[PDB]
């Protein structure tokens, strides 16, 4: 099993489900959850882990809500129905970027050509910036010219820059070649591909880091 | 207790 | 002194090369490429060609007819 | 599923509904809520949020007039009438917005870049900078492409920099079409066409500063 | 819903409605509320905020005078007719420019033409100067000359200048060539179109700011 | 409505009907009332407000005599008749103005416009000031239109200005309009036409003084 | 068909905006008359547009 | 209490 | 304690 | 400075 | 008719 994400914005509302006997566990994939608040006499125990989640109890029977606060400055609610099972644990991914002023210093303190090497070789190998949090993908967030498709994998968000991961299938059966700025969109500021190719056959698979500016149009 | 949520700030 | 930016122009009811509209005039653009590069972080740069403003606006009052 | 978004004029009357059995929650993008009125013992207990927020809890079963004043001396009224169900989020927004805020461009161009610019720029305006003091002009500086004539006419120097201005002349007298590229000769760094014009005809003379480097190695 | 503005001048009484079990706000544009007087045993209780105005609740059932009075100067009385509803919220427009010497050394103490500039480049952007507080418009302020119509939208006034903003309506089908002076009557003091325009054509709309002394006349 | 202005004389007595029930106020522009008399057992409570004025709340049902004395030492008497109704506002005013205040006017030009005129006087006047001392007319600044004859006259210089003075002479024997725009020489900033006369005929002879910039730049 | 090269686009460099105020006569305070005239400022200055399309 | 009227004086 | 008010003041 | 390591190559669409 |  994996925990199940939600992606709920700063206004958020998820109907989800909780346990009863056991506990269970809500975490945020890039901040530290430090207050939560529920009708008294709802939650029987809280406690908070080292990693930044937040693990509680509810003994009640009747649905209630939660609300759930970080410490860069957020506010999403979940609506708990008690259910008699086993503990649950959900991945409360953001939706909206956090606003982190300490990461704006070091993203601004360097060059800029610099500053977007870095970001993407490290989308490239995996070594996040350590300012950078996991934000929900941009469901349409690059221009897709002519018959390729689209899925969303991953994005990393600081205050003035984005990172996009996304899957490319060409449908066309006859092979295209692709040149980056095919996919400029407006707001998007680099486009990389990682294998580098002059042209992709059908039935490819190919995935191309895209960063935008954060908030930006 | 009426109407009293539990709030509970984590250091 | 103060600057006196505009010549009077081409020499209800009064003709006078002041007290006419006036507009600005047009920002001077300059085109450079950058030759191919390399940097410190073995980086191979192609920046292509930047453009800056060599001159800024001025004032001018419109030649009257 | 996502906040109600409401942009009420200041001192505005909104009417929503809230939940008696529930914590609901206001909160203002970019705002922080400084303090709340209600009639006496309607709302029993309120709570300050992460950023500017309010989590507050009605017990009564009746419509009742709420005042909520923000830290930049914005006050709004909300007209609440409690009803059974889910705790009700309220996006507080202002109408027309006071003041814009002109962001300055944050990005910082690389270092060699911008000697390149300030040199062409100071060679166009005729001011030469400190360090640069007048010399010969090199006699073969760039590529003639198509019959193009070079005639020497000015240069400065410097300790990492040289410039040279060349006059071009065209003898083909046909349309000609301008590319910087073509302008290279190995061991340049920078062509600049001083009258941005794409095409040259026959007797097209425009000048051209090209920005080698002194103490080539 | 929005505040409800009447513009009494400093002698003025205005008959409105006062609401019962919620609380009610009365605030001035440009001032802060200091004292409130009403009937001993009439007002039930009463709140100063920190933007400056005044929440007050009113318990009793007969019509009542109420004085309201600010820090610059002013005092307006308000006759409240306590009806069982909601809150209720006014904005005390002042109609007569109040007093502020502080202002007037901001005013004075550069020079003329500059001042004129400042307080036009403002009104156009929206940046009000700090000393310059909302005012009543003046309903007829400026020259109109054959067949244009007037109608007041803004105005802010400090000790010896004002400030107003007119849209300007042209009834006639044939296009009316404009010139500032047309419009000036004694006692105006600059005329500025904001959409430079050397004629209007009919059915147009165009706002038009205009600055007078302050009491002259 | 709007307060009843009532321009009584020094020890005047105007009768006026004040409300029983509700407080009422008095006031007079440009004045701080400081004290008020009343039959004892009348007016049971009076309260100083902002600025010059006197809320006084009367149980009294008997007419009777109240005197107001202000802070410029004014007196002036008011018979009040109570009666069941609105409280009463009422702007006391003097007949006879005392005395008439002489505003300055508290408009200042700029500084290069000063310069200009204080130069152009002292020539006028023929004292020269301090810095300037005589040197060579310049022998064409000005544009002579319709055949005038330019006879230089007199000069000085200075450090940032200087001043020349021509004769004209008209030949034309024709009535000529003089405009000063016409005698425009890129490089001058002021051109003054000794007599105010707007149409020289035939040896119309004015002499005009023109400033240009000494150290011209 | 095939081709490399970056997406060129042309700078825009939109102009400024410029609004005239027209002074009514007025009288200093040294005594000079100010006869009707006009100054004129840049309410929103000059800038770089950029650009809605790459090809 | 009469004729007494209620007069906050804010600071 | 009728025709009272109830007001938080959030630091 | 920096290098400049290739001297231009042998000489949608540009060249 | 037009003059500024």
């Amino acid at each position: 099993q994996s925990p199940a994400t939600i992606s709920l914005p700063q206004g958020g509302q998820f109907r989800l489900s909780i346990s009863n006997t056991d506990p269970n566990m809500i975490f945020i994939p890039g901040d530290k959850v430090t207050a939560i608040t529920a009708p008294g006499g709802m939650l029987a125990d809280k406690r908070l882990t080292r990693a930044g989640g937040v693990l509680f109890t509810s003994v009640a029977t009747r649905t209630f809500t939660i609300f759930v606060e970080t410490a860069r400055g957020q506010t999403f609610s979940v609506v708990a129905t008690p259910v008699k099972g086993e503990g649950r644990v959900y991945r409360l991914m953001s939706a909206e970027p956090p606003s982190r002023p300490e990461t704006r210093k070091w993203e601004t303190a360097q060059a800029y050509e610099k500053l977007l090497i870095s970001l993407n070789r490290a989308v490239l190998t995996g070594d996040i910036p350590d300012g950078y949090g996991e934000v929900k993908p941009l469901s349409d967030g690059i221009r897709l010219p002519g018959g390729f498709s689209v899925t969303p994998l991953k994005a990393w968000a600081g205050d003035q820059l984005r990172a996009d991961r996304y899957e490319l299938r060409n449908a066309n059966t006859w092979g295209v070649a692709l040149r980056e700025q095919d996919f400029w969109k407006p707001g998007v500021r680099a486009v990389m591909f990682d294998n580098n190719a002059q042209t992709l056959m059908g039935g490819g698979r190919m995935t191309v880091t895209v960063i935008r500016g954060n908030g930006e149009g | 207790r009426p109407g009293m949520m539990d709030s509970q700030e984590f250091s | 002194t103060v600057s006196t930016t505009p010549p009077v122009s081409a020499g209800v009811r009064c003709d006078n090369p002041g007290t006419v509209h006036p507009q600005r005039s047009r920002d001077q653009i300059a085109t450079v490429w950058i030759a191919p590069w390399v940097d410190s972080d073995n980086a191979f740069h192609q920046p292509g060609r930047v453009s800056f403003v060599v001159s800024p606006a001025d004032w001018v009052l419109p030649a009257r007819v």
